[PDB]
């Protein structure tokens, strides 16, 4: 069990901070004044609660590694974790994607940004956001493929179940390439309106001589475009590292702690109300 | 004449104030302790008050 | 002839200085060796009273101790049920820009004012439910910085064009006009018994006032810079005033001089509203940086911080009970500490 | 203490209906824009709400205008009702969007109270996170008080000796070279010191604006949207 | 109660010099911003120079900028304004007006009322 062991260790140490950095950051979210209804909140409480649900996922590999509890079927298990697990990462990424829709509304249309961005279409937003994640995997229950090499760690699961590279390629152009596309644009023209301002800025200053929301998407993508690349490598032709598929998996996993790591950790107004959270529940 | 009639209300309400009876400043403390030894027991906020009687808790 | 009224002036009030001198015997924190200090205080948010839009610029409690007034720049005018949280009223105001707002002793009433440079009272008891405006007080001639009724028909009115005045409801009309200030009279304070009236303004002086004569009845001028917030005393003999100085005041009517200085070096922000607690052993000052702080009125020493607001401390309150302390600020919302 | 249960949930419905005409309330007051505008006696800022005014008559203290540009509620307060005192009634301004800062240009004579004003506002611990769209006003005047001469503008500000054009617009300032050198000697005055504090928070947009000016709407309109977008760009600190 | 006398002035030929001398008390005179602010007869007032708190920040209006000079002593609670190559474009009365606030270089004194902390006034003519 030294293999065992690891791994356990491995899928622990993500999920015990998963867990809790995702309940902090709901009752941080619930219980805040200021930060009560904005129109990204609502994004970062989907996020914060896709992470949560993630940890609720990730508790049963650790026992099925432990103390392995099966159902009647004894293979449904990483059928439902493999999928489930996977909805939500589609529901984390697709929120980021909407946060970068709509601060650069905020910066693209900004005086008429409340009449674009309402409360309501947040609501029907993380809506879409959750069916459409759900509907894209549901072919994974048609045995059209494999929606992810998620649950692998379920020694079964791994070498039975097998890709498809047409329902790969169904979900990618569907579900993985118009996030990263959606992010790329935006976060693009978030950047040129910047270096615009801070062309004016100079300008002004040299005339008379004498991003906590860009690491948290960023971060997200650097951690989990390895897991996309060997994904799309072992679904394309035939050739499958097990060791790389675990690490690149988790590894993709593992950005539902760092969320609220970077967030509270990075950030200083939220430093402030987590501290104030915090002081209000000791006292 | 303005200036007469602004010397004469300047003058009058600075006597008002010149002929008022003061009191030395320690029996002003004295009767400000007297007050507050007067409501000691009785200040919700001087003493916490118990969350029964409450009424926000 | 000027500089002889200007020496004459100078000998009066050297003869008030000498006066005052004469009732310092001794000073007040050296008599109170034997008092105990409170030692610790502290006082949590027991409801987040969150509905304003804008800035909330005043607040008054109820005499109930239970239904309190709040005015933000927004432009609505809110009751809110202390106990339960509940928006009982919100009355939308006619120009947005108030800076005051008053609860009739009676509840019957509330008031409202600023840059509008109008009184207006509402009848929060209306017959039909729906809360209209009774009148309009429409003779001061700058903004309106705070207004207190002295009952459901008499309320006296502060004024940014130097003069309080105090109103016939009723009739529409000025009853008196008081009009010794120099400049922007920003808050005002009425006794227990309320035949007289205290009020500091931005020519750093505090003036008493008779309610029925019409008169200053005294001034005191220790105060370096604009003052914004007074309270009487609860027993109606001292007040403690807040001015831009950053520093607390408390001076004695009986003796026409400033008994405290409640001060820290560490403090470099004006205080913004000020309170009496029910024993006056509290005064409670609204602070720009953003909290509020309690100080023991009997020896100027910090009693604890009520710091949970992300701007600066507008308005402040404590009811009649004793029991609570409403804060609101300009981050929109009220806090409630007990 | 059945009908106390009434009496709860006789309030619970009256919050519920405040709150929800609360929520129609926010909308609108999030939509609308609010401009604090300010000027002198000298200073034709009147003039300038006029234009966006007309391209009932009331005396309730304050002046309180409604214009729209874009389908973008704009709400500006001209506060002409109060005393010549002004430093406790500005701190209920620290929210709006942009304070409209209106300047007589012709008159140099009062360009020192107008920048001591401008200074003043730049520097207040309330306006310090506020934007102003400078107004210089009565340019086509400022044109005739310098090309007639006998108006000594080096002896009203001596700093105009030596000075030259940084830069200029071709067809409507660039008739003649010595009032442009005037008009920008003017902005500049305003500008050091809109740049000599204020760390990103808040920009000066000056605009050399005649007696008559019909676009200042979309001045004010396009000097909101930057200074939104700025304040967006402000809280990522890419800076 | 606050005081601020101004000293010095009576009548100088044009061309000659002088030098104001505002004794302030009632405050703690180093923590404030203090201005120089002159009326003129027939006009309103208008100001004339101001100092920061250290002294390190010193300003004149356009007229003044190389003749006079401000100054201020903070242990002697005192506000100088040194005059020199004075003009008849100089006659005026002389306020040593101090900000409203202390910690701040926001400054309202200019006022045609009855400023506060304005001085009470000192006829220099030429």
């Amino acid at each position: 069990v030294n293999f065992c062991l690891l791994e356990v260790l491995i899928i622990v140490f993500l999920t015990v901070l998963i867990i809790s950095g995702n309940i902090i950051v709901i009752f941080v979210f619930h219980c805040a004044p200021l930060l009560n209804h904005h129109t990204t909140s609502y994004f970062i409480q989907t996020m914060a609660y896709a992470d949560l649900f993630v940890g609720v996922s990730c508790v049963v590999p650790s026992l099925s590694l432990l103390h392995h509890p099966l159902p009647v079927e004894e293979s449904l298990t990483c059928q439902i974790f493999g999928f489930v697990v996977s909805v939500l990462k589609s529901v984390s990424m697709w929120s980021l994607a909407c946060i970068s829709i709509d601060r650069y509304i905020a910066i693209t249309k900004p005086l008429t940004y409340n009449t674009l961005v309402t409360p309501w279409r947040l609501r029907l937003c993380i809506f879409l956001i959750w069916l459409y994640s759900t509907l894209v995997f549901l072919p994974s229950f048609f045995h059209w493929g494999k929606p992810g090499y998620h649950g692998d760690v379920f020694q079964w699961c791994a070498e039975s179940w097998h890709t498809d590279s047409y329902f790969t390629l169904f979900i990618v152009m569907m579900l993985y390439a118009p996030a990263a596309l959606i992010v790329c644009f935006t976060y693009f023209n978030i950047f040129r309106i910047c270096q615009q301002h801070t062309k004016d800025i100079s300008e002004r200053q040299a005339r008379f001589s004498s991003m906590v929301l860009f690491r948290i998407t960023s971060v997200f993508y650097i951690l989990w475009l390895p897991y996309i690349i060997y994904f799309l490598l072992e679904s394309s032709t035939g050739h499958s590292n097990r060791f790389a598929s675990f690490l690149t998996t988790w590894l993709a996993i593992s950005n539902s702690f760092c969320n609220p790591v970077i967030y509270a950790l990075s950030d200083s107004t939220f430093q402030r109300g987590l501290k104030r959270l915090s002081g209000a529940m000791c006292t | 004449t303005a200036s007469i009639a602004q010397a004469r209300k300047l003058v009058e309400q600075l006597k008002m104030e010149a002929n008022i009876d003061r009191i030395k400043v320690s029996k002003a403390a004295a009767d400000l302790m007297a007050y507050c030894e007067a409501h000691a027991k009785e200040d919700p906020l001087l003493t916490p008050v118990p969350a029964s009687e409450n009424p926000f808790r | 002839e000027l500089d002889q009224l200007r020496q004459e002036a100078e000998q009066l009030k050297n003869q008030i200085r000498d006066a005052r001198k004469a009732c310092a015997d001794a000073t007040l924190s050296q008599i109170t060796n034997n008092i105990d200090p409170v030692g610790r205080i502290q006082m949590r948010t027991r409801r987040t009273l969150r509905g304003h839009l804008a800035k909330i610029y005043a607040m008054h409690w109820g005499t109930d101790s239970r239904l309190l007034v709040s005015a933000s720049q927004d432009g609505k005018l809110i009751i809110w049920d202390s106990y339960t949280t509940n928006k009982v009223h919100a009355i939308p105001l006619r120009s947005s820009w108030v800076m005051t707002c008053a609860y009739a002793p009676s509840g019957n009433y509330v008031a409202c004012g600023g840059l509008d440079n109008i009184c207006s009272i509402y009848n929060l008891k209306t017959r039909e439910g729906n809360v209209r405006v009774s009148r309009e007080l429409a003779g001061h001639t700058g903004y309106l910085s705070c207004c207190r009724f002295l009952d459901d028909n008499q309320i006296v009115t502060s004024s940014g064009d130097t003069t309080c005045a105090l109103w016939d409801i009723e009739t529409g009309q000025q009853t008196t006009t008081f009009t010794g200030h120099t400049g922007d009279v920003m808050s005002l304070s009425l006794a227990p018994d309320t035949r007289l009236f205290v009020s500091g303004a931005c020519d750093a002086s505090a003036k008493l006032w008779d309610v029925r004569e019409g008169m200053c009845r005294q001034t005191f001028t220790g105060h370096e810079s604009d003052i914004n917030a007074i309270c009487f005393f609860p027993n109606g003999n001292a007040f403690a005033t807040g001015s831009d100085d950053a520093t607390c005041r408390l001076f004695d009517l009986r003796a026409d001089q400033e008994l405290m200085t409640y001060s820290h070096d560490n403090i470099i922000c004006g205080i913004t509203s000020v309170s009496f607690s029910k024993s006056g052993r509290l005064l409670l000052a609204g602070y720009d940086d953003f909290n509020c702080n309690v100080w023991d009125a009997l020896k100027a020493d910090r009693a604890g911080v009520l710091a949970g607001h992300d701007n600066r401390v507008s308005c402040l309150g404590v009811t009649d009970d004793g029991m609570a302390v409403a804060t609101g600020s300009w981050d929109s919302f009220l806090k409630i500490w007990n | 203490t059945e009908d106390q249960r009434n009496e709860e949930k006789a309030q619970r419905e009256a919050n519920k209906k405040i709150e929800k005409q609360l929520q129609k309330d926010k909308q609108v007051y999030r939509a609308t824009h609010r401009l604090l505008l300010l000027g002198a006696d000298n200073s034709g800022k009147s003039t300038i709400v006029k234009q966006m005014r007309i391209l009932s008559g009331g005396t309730s203290g304050i002046f309180e205008t409604k214009f729209q540009v874009d389908k973008v509620n704009f709400h500006m307060f001209d506060v002409g009702g109060q005393r010549d005192e002004r430093r406790k009634w500005i701190q209920c301004f620290n929210d709006v969007t942009a304070i409209i800062f209106v300047v007589d240009s012709s008159d140099y004579n009062r360009l020192q109270e107008a920048l001591n004003l401008f200074k003043s506002i730049w520097n207040n611990r309330w306006l310090r996170t506020i934007s102003v769209i400078l107004f210089l006003n009565k340019q086509d005047l400022l044109a005739e008080k310098v090309l007639a001469g006998k108006s000594k503008i080096e002896d009203y500000f001596p700093e105009f000796a030596r000075y030259t054009t940084p830069e200029d617009a071709t067809p409507e300032p660039g008739e003649d070279p010595r009032v442009t050198r005037a008009k920008y000697f003017i902005r500049d005055e305003f500008l050091r010191i809109s740049t000599a504090s204020g760390d990103g928070r808040h920009y000066c947009y000056p605009h050399f604006t005649c007696a008559v000016d019909t676009e200042n709407a979309r001045r004010i309109f396009n000097d909101c949207r930057d200074i939104i977008q700025r304040m967006h760009l402000r809280q990522y600190e890419l800076l | 109660q606050v005081q601020l006398q101004e000293s010095g002035g009576g009548l100088v030929q044009p061309g000659g010099s002088l030098r104001l001398s505002c004794a302030a008390s009632g405050f703690t005179f180093s923590n404030y911003k203090m201005n120089w602010v002159r009326q003129a007869p027939g006009k309103g007032l208008e100001w004339v120079s101001d100092i920061s708190q250290s002294g390190a920040s010193i300003s004149y209006t356009g007229s003044v900028k190389g003749r006079f000079t401000i100054s201020r002593d903070n242990a002697k609670n005192t506000l100088y304004l040194q005059m020199n190559s004075l003009k008849p474009e100089d006659t005026a009365v002389y306020y040593c007006a101090r900000c409203p606030a202390p910690f701040t270089r926001d400054c309202f004194d200019v006022t045609s009322t009855t400023y506060a902390y304005r001085g009470q006034g000192t006829q220099v003519t030429v």
